[PDB]
């Protein structure tokens, strides 16, 4: 999950080449789904993302602090300065065709944290064994071997 | 490490800091629709220390 | 834009 | 350190112990509190 | 086999509005003045300017899976600057002798109305719109 | 477990890697995300138990579902933003990838469409190559605004024999809509036709959109300068017209509504204003929104995202309510100590003036996480009340 | 802060000035004027909901303390400082914030319980909890690998020591639609 | 846990040939081929070239699943052509490409001083 | 300039201050 | 909680995760539930030759 | 917790570029943008790397054994 | 000079940057692919470890060995273990390398890179060295010791592809544009104003000649001419990760008609 209530599991794992590229060699470390955006409003997730890219060129631990006079615009200037298009956005090239894609990404880093609940850690499978004394019925729980 | 928890057998304990109405105060509230009682004037007085 | 740390440098250098 | 941070107000239900009051103002977080039973009634210091 | 219309028309208004690729031209007969036509073009491959003069054909000819046309040389009726293929999905009795038709080339919409290309003129999947100059 | 749906009967397919995958459109009558959600899966042990579960409750079965005569099934997320992109005038496919899009669709004729542009070059429409899932006999015609038979906008829906004549594809076609491409397919063909034409819309549509790409960025919440200007407008306009609503209730003047107090006609009156503001400044937003608009592309499609959502974004999140009534003074006679007494200002009573994109004021956040937990209250409660209602 | 009529020049300005500013920062160069040092000195007072009651708070001070006798379209629409019977002056609006939501990057530029909702994921987060984790036999712990400090930070986090035990790595993101996984 | 070893890949199991040839029923004079243990970085390549041949009618690849490295090619040629020939052709005209490719390149770079 | 009126960031320098001398767990111990 | 619903054997439950290359009506089951699950199928003449392969 | 051998995105080196990023912080006293570019931390990818890192070993030599 | 031409732009013992013309894009791309993913390296694959005093745990560390860049230049004549005849491995098949560390100094004392040693024969050949490339000459810093923190160790380095562990990675990032003038269409570009002033113009651009507005679209155009740009780790020399790629690219193809050969032998 990001800092912004955007968590998710994965959905698969590509190798560099699979990966869309940005001509600079780039490649991303995430691909998330542009769908989870407007019905979560999640604006400061997107800001976070043009910040994190202008910090990272500029050597800067880029100030997200709450109530100040910074502004998207301002931090777009910024990010021109640099030599990318102001909205974070980047021309892109497809991994298994090297074919540009007519839609330009919005690329760059964003803090995202690995959280507690891995999926070998959940998996559970039963088929017979252990039941309860009194009731006889499958007992319970993934440590246990329940059903 | 900020410490303010404790040690007890071994485990890491906190004190989570639990939430009441003050004493020694005078409050004022309307009573129900059917009630025979209009309003009451309540105070919940306690030794401080 | 970002976070002003050059304060060792900024307060060392005014005082 | 938010759990040291920590606040229970301890009711019981479904009422106005749970929305966030204007006196709430600095003195506890607006955003800070889990959801379903215990939505607004655990909250948390700013 | 044969072809089933040919005309000469004036572009009076050429449109894109929201389309960058696509135009929707209206253009009117030189010939027969009962004679109107509605079209969309990719202008992106046939620039169309208002005030243009165009020859329009509708042809049968010239199931049936395509081939490239790798093929040197072939029997095209290659003698047309734009062709395109679509389907007839309507004919309408606008008034006594005149008639619309309305043909579908994958999305792209065309109508003409007239009178006299009955005999001509089928609910066929077969259409070949070809335009010159 | 609240429908019939709620539990399915699959096709097992023995895969690799320590989770449960399932079809993308099965995700509505689940109610299911990968939001780290987790799904039963039970194993019938009779020849006959196997009949049952066959027979009665599989997926294609439960397609049209009978709570709403309609189905509980259709195209979501990249395949409906990724359908609205191809079918398309302006959507035009070279030789190279038409034959890679045929290749994909796995019930395919082995025949080439012939092209829709010959002479310039051979370009297919995505209509045209899309309607290669879309199988024979498939009769659909739906009427939008100004819909002609020369459909103007690409409004409604026109196939024939399964072939698309005009209109975009989007939610009110390929959806889970009454008179759905879906709800067609499945009384028209058999729940077995329709669960294959679920996966060939699929399969071509997220491969094309896999090479067209889609994203989202800030990029999408900028609104275009002078509309700005427009919106602090309409704003400032409507908080100048409740000032002269509040001293005219000052002065005695301010004639009380039948049955309600001057205070609850007066209220009425500054409640309005505040949400005709935000409707109105929100409506200039979406409309100076381009087509290339990546936020208004997933609305158009239908795939996620509504007007409130851009509104909100780009213009102006509006007025904040706690209990129907803006933030009353929970303090004596004001709403924060940052104010005067007697303060009944849209700024006082919480009216957030900022977009999301511009960033609120502390008076602004504070007010709007008071009336934003209202909601997670009631939620938290709401599923407590159905939950005994479902039962009972 | 405690703001007053005090100085005869010009309005009612706050009780703290610039020299205390410094004087603190001496203090923080250092690692004399601690916190009780402007507490005692009467420039800072403690307030409860009870005290707010009786009295008006200025948000900013600058912000809110001048006169009026262009503007960025680019920043928020803030309201006004006309009050000149300012008592006291907030430290900074960030305040109101616990540990949780002061972690959150741009909170004010996000709808309400989405902040929330990650009020209550930063606790299924990982990272180094303390240094002495190799030390302590726990009955679960999980430590990040190559922990990396976050690239937009909030000024409250230099405080929670954040920058010394992170949460997360900085991931190189694309919005994008790719395969549809 | 449930994950498959890295190896596999690229690592021919236990009587998977590098190539399966199938012929298209649905269409006359056409094949599917089935390539084991591959990719985009053979199987676009490998169509980009077969489409260049004039006697080629159809050519097209798939990646059926991304949990399996594997390719099917669908070829269609015109009457008195294998496909096979195509493709045997297709290979040598990519093979020569790059021959050229490495000594025009090794050229270059014996040029460059730094 | 010695007395001369706060800014907005000089807010900081006492809120660093604070915490210096009070702690992110004042309460807990305090009490 | 014991007799209108019970714990059941021949049950499984992880993760779940959205796939577009599985037909509608399929479910990718990970290969270590499905070699945990288990079904009584009876040795009759039509899979005699199988299910000696799968006992194999 | 000690400078990663290679950048995760593109697998550039990063890991013997440790010491002498601090050197031209401390000694040279150079700005945090110009010592990465420098060392030759071309794309960002990379600039996050060591800009972000936190070298936590150090305080984990600390403790006696 | 036949068939597709290659124009070295700039070039170091770390960066090739070329102009590749008259090829199909699927090639630059497929080479590209090749580059990164199948080019074979030897890098660390099993670490017995002897003995560990590290605050850092013992994989953690068995990891970043696997990390650490070892010589590839004659890695044609090692045999990838899983081919060799060996019970595991031999000098034929691997270079075994060993790291022993200790803290006799006050201050903290640094392992790198420099200080692993080849203990297999290595029969002449240019392969298993740790890959140095520093002004310091100290190579990747592994790890810090205290004072009784003592590091002891054995690797096993193998030959292998980023298929299997991008630790077999010869290449970092490659850089790769084309029709810098989107002349193609193959992109629209998003904006708000105007298309061309808000999307910064590319270095290539200088390349290429600007379309000027009255000329019509080019729909016979097609996509040759790509601007590239190798980066070696230090494994293989930056020009035999562009010649490799092109050898084990042609392998490829070449291996699919000796099969389509064998198939034509029943
Ligand atoms: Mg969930
Ligand atoms: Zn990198
Ligand atoms: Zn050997």
């Amino acid at each position: 999950a990001s800092r912004h209530g955007q968590k998710g599991t994965i959905g698969i794992t590509y190798r560099r080449e699979d990966m869309p590229f940005t001509a600079e060699g780039i490649v991303p470390d995430l691909i998330i789904n542009p769908h989870a955006i407007p019905s979560r409003m999640t604006v400061a997730h997107l800001i976070e993302c043009l910040l994190s890219k202008v910090a990272a060129l500029s050597g800067n631990e880029g100030d997200a602090s709450p109530f100040t006079d910074i502004t998207v615009e301002g931090i777009s200037k910024l990010l021109r300065e640099h030599g990318y298009q102001s909205r974070g956005f980047e021309v892109m090239y497809n991994g298994h065709t090297g074919k540009k894609l007519m839609a330009q990404i919005f690329f760059g880093p964003t803090y995202y944290q690995r959280l507690r609940h891995m999926v070998d850690d959940k998996i559970h499978a039963r088929a017979r064994g252990p039941m309860q004394v009194l009731t006889r019925q499958p007992v319970e729980g993934r440590s246990r071997d329940g059903g | 490490d900020m410490g303010g928890y404790f040690i007890i057998n071994g485990s890491e304990k906190v004190l989570i800091a639990q939430e009441r109405s003050a004493g020694n105060i005078v409050q004022v509230f309307k009573k129900a629709a059917p009630s025979p009682i209009s309003h009451v004037a309540e105070i919940r007085s306690a030794l401080e220390k | 834009f970002i976070k002003r740390d050059r304060m060792r440098r900024n307060f060392l250098r005014m005082r | 350190l938010s759990h040291l941070r920590r606040t229970n107000t301890p009711i019981g239900k479904l009422a106005k112990p749970r929305q966030l009051h204007n006196t709430h103002w600095g003195l506890v977080c607006p955003a800070e509190t889990p959801e379903g039973q215990a939505c607004g009634l655990v909250k948390n210091l700013s | 086999s044969n072809t089933l219309f040919d005309d000469i028309f004036q572009v009076s208004e050429v449109d894109p509005g929201r389309y960058n690729k696509v135009c929707r031209i209206e253009a009117a007969s030189t010939t027969q003045d009962q004679c109107k036509l509605t079209l969309d073009i990719n202008v992106e491959l046939f620039p169309v300017a208002a005030q243009d003069s165009l020859t329009v054909t509708i042809a049968s000819s010239l199931t049936r899976s395509w081939r490239p046309p790798q093929a040197g040389d072939r029997s095209l009726a290659d003698d047309y600057d734009y062709v395109m293929y679509g389907t007839a999905y309507k004919f309408e009795e606008v008034s006594k002798d005149l008639i619309a038709v309305y043909y579908s080339f994958g999305g792209l919409l065309m109508r003409l109305e007239g009178n006299y290309r009955n005999l001509n003129n089928l609910k066929q999947e077969n259409a070949y719109l070809l335009i010159r100059r | 477990s609240l429908h019939k749906m709620s539990m399915m009967a699959h096709r097992v397919k023995v895969i690799p890697y320590s989770t449960f995958r399932l079809n993308l459109s099965v995700t509505s009558p689940y109610n299911a995300d990968f939001d780290g959600d987790e799904m039963n899966l039970h194993v019938p042990q009779s020849e006959e138990t196997r009949a049952e579960l066959s027979q009665l409750c599989a997926v294609p079965l439960q397609i049209v579902s009978p709570q709403s005569n309609k189905p509980c099934m259709g195209i979501v997320q990249d395949t409906l933003c990724g359908i609205r992109k191809l079918t398309l005038r302006d959507t035009f496919i070279e030789l190279d990838q038409v034959l890679n899009m045929l290749y994909w669709v796995p019930d395919w004729d082995g025949v080439i469409p012939t092209p829709a542009i010959i002479k310039p070059k051979p370009l297919w429409s995505g209509k045209q190559i899309l309607s290669v899932a879309i199988p024979n006999g498939i009769h659909l015609q739906r009427f939008d605004e100004g819909t002609t038979l020369l459909s103007p906008k690409d409004n409604g829906m026109l196939i024939i024999d399964g072939q698309i004549i005009f209109g975009v594809v989007e939610k009110k076609t390929v959806g889970s809509s009454n008179g759905g491409l879906i709800h067609v397919v499945t009384r028209e063909k058999g729940p077995q036709v329709c669960a294959k034409l679920f996966g060939n819309i699929q399969k071509v549509v997220n491969f094309w959109l896999l090479h067209n790409g889609f994203s989202t960025g800030i990029g999408d919440t900028i609104a275009d300068g002078p509309t700005m200007r427009e919106i602090t407008e309409t704003i400032a306009e409507a908080k100048k017209k409740v000032l002269d609503v509040t001293k005219e209730a000052q002065a005695n003047l301010l004639t009380a509504k039948h049955g309600m107090t001057l205070r609850e006609s007066f209220e009425d009156n500054v409640v309005r204003f505040l949400n005709e503001a935000r409707d109105k400044a929100g409506r200039l937003a979406e409309v100076n929104l381009k087509d290339l608009n990546n936020v208004k592309q997933m609305v158009m499609a239908g795939s996620k995202g509504s007007f409130i959502n851009i509104a909100q974004m780009s213009a102006c999140v509006g007025q904040q309510s706690v209990e129907g009534k803006r933030i009353a003074f929970g303090f004596v006679d004001r709403t924060l100590p940052h104010f005067s007494k007697d303060d009944y200002s849209p700024e006082s009573k919480g009216f957030v003036e900022n977009s999301y994109l511009r960033g609120l004021t502390p008076q602004e956040f504070f007010f709007h996480a008071m009336g934003g937990r209202e909601g997670l209250i009631d939620t938290a409660v709401k599923t407590a009340e159905t939950g005994y209602i479902q039962r009972r | 802060f405690i703001v007053e009529d005090d100085e005869s020049l010009g309005h009612k300005e706050l009780k703290v000035r610039k020299g205390h500013i410094a004087k603190l920062m001496a203090t923080e160069y250092q690692d004399e004027y601690t916190w009780s040092s402007l507490l005692n000195e009467g420039l800072v007072e403690y307030i409860d909901a009870e005290e707010e009651e009786s009295i008006l708070i200025a948000m900013q001070p600058e912000d809110l303390e001048p006169a009026e006798a262009d503007v960025d379209p680019a920043k928020r629409i803030r309201v006004s400082h006309h009050a000149t019977t300012f008592t006291h002056c907030e430290i900074h609006p960030s305040m109101i914030l616990g540990v949780a939501a002061s972690i959150i990057p741009f909170p004010d530029h996000n709808q309400s319980p989405r902040n929330t909702y990650q009020s209550a994921m930063g606790k299924q987060a990982m990272g180094v909890f303390l240094t002495n984790y190799n030390v302590r036999m726990d009955t679960m712990a999980n430590i990040l690998y190559y922990p990396q400090k976050p690239l937009g930070t909030t000024r409250a986090m230099e405080y929670l020591k954040f920058r010394e035990l992170p949460a997360g790595q900085n991931a190189i993101v694309a919005i994008a639609c790719y395969s549809g996984y | 846990m449930n994950a498959p070893d890295r190896f596999e890949l690229f690592l021919l199991g236990e009587g998977e040939s590098k190539l399966k040839i199938d012929p298209d029923t649905k269409a006359p004079n056409a094949v599917v081929i089935t390539f084991e243990k591959e990719d985009h970085t053979l199987g676009n390549l490998i169509r980009a070239e077969l489409l260049n041949d004039r006697k080629v009618l159809f050519a097209a690849y798939k990646v059926e699943h991304p949990f399996f490295a594997r390719f099917k090619l669908r070829i269609q040629t015109t009457e008195g052509y294998d496909p096979k020939d195509a493709l045997k052709n297709a290979c040598n005209s990519i093979i020569n490409k790059l021959g050229a490719l490495k000594t025009n390149f090794e050229t270059e770079w014996n040029l460059q001083t730094l | 300039d010695e007395s001369a009126p706060i800014t907005a960031e000089d807010s900081w320098a006492v809120i660093s201050a604070f915490f210096r001398e009070k702690g992110l767990v004042s309460q807990q111990l305090d009490s | 909680g014991n007799l209108m619903g019970k714990r059941v054997d021949f049950s499984a439950r992880t993760v779940i995760s959205g796939d577009p290359n599985l037909e509608l009506d399929q479910v990718g089951v990970p290969k270590s539930i499905a070699k945990t699950l288990t079904y009584p199928e009876v040795v009759t003449p039509y899979n005699i030759d199988r299910l000696t392969q799968l006992v194999r | 917790m000690i400078v990663p051998v290679r950048c995760f995105s593109c697998g550039k080196v990063v890991g013997d570029k440790w010491e002498s990023y601090l050197n031209l912080l401390q000694e040279d006293e150079l700005d945090e943008g110009t010592a990465l570019s420098r060392l030759g931390l071309k794309r960002y990818c990379c600039r996050r790397m060591i800009l972000t890192h936190v070298d936590l070993i150090e305080k984990f030599l600390r403790y006696n054994p | 000079e036949e068939g597709p031409q290659v124009k070295i732009r700039e070039a170091s013992k770390d960066n090739v940057d070329f102009i590749l013309s008259n090829v199909d894009l699927a090639m630059a791309n497929s080479l590209r692919r090749v580059m990164i993913a199948e080019i074979p390296t030897l890098a660390i694959d099993s670490v017995e470890v002897e003995t560990n005093t590290t605050v850092l745990a013992d994989e953690f560390i068995a990891h970043r060995l696997g990390l650490i860049p070892l010589q590839s230049m004659d890695i044609e004549q090692l045999e990838y273990s899983r081919d060799c005849f060996c019970e595991d491995h031999c000098d034929k098949c691997s270079v075994v390398l060993t790291l022993q560390a200790f803290g006799e100094s006050e201050s903290t004392t640094n392992v790198y890179s420099k200080d692993l040693v080849i203990v297999s024969n290595l029969m002449g050949r240019n392969i298993g060295h740790p890959i140095i490339q520093d002004k310091e000459g100290n190579g990747v810093l592994i790890c810090k010791l205290r004072k009784g923190q003592e590091l002891k160790l054995t690797c096993v380095a193998k030959k292998g592809i980023a298929k299997e562990h991008a630790k077999w990675g010869p290449a970092a990032a490659i850089e790769f544009e084309y029709d810098p003038w989107n002349k193609l269409k193959h992109t629209d570009y998003w904006y708000e104003q105007d298309s061309a002033k808000e999307w910064p113009q590319s270095k290539n651009c200088e390349y290429e000649d600007p379309p000027n507005e009255g000329d019509p679209f080019d729909y016979k155009a097609q996509a040759d001419t790509f601007y590239m740009n190798v980066e070696s780790v230090g494994s293989i020399p930056v020009d035999q990760v562009v010649v490799r790629g092109i050898d084990t690219l042609q392998k490829k193809v070449a291996s699919i008609l000796l099969a389509l050969t064998q198939m034509d032998q029943d």
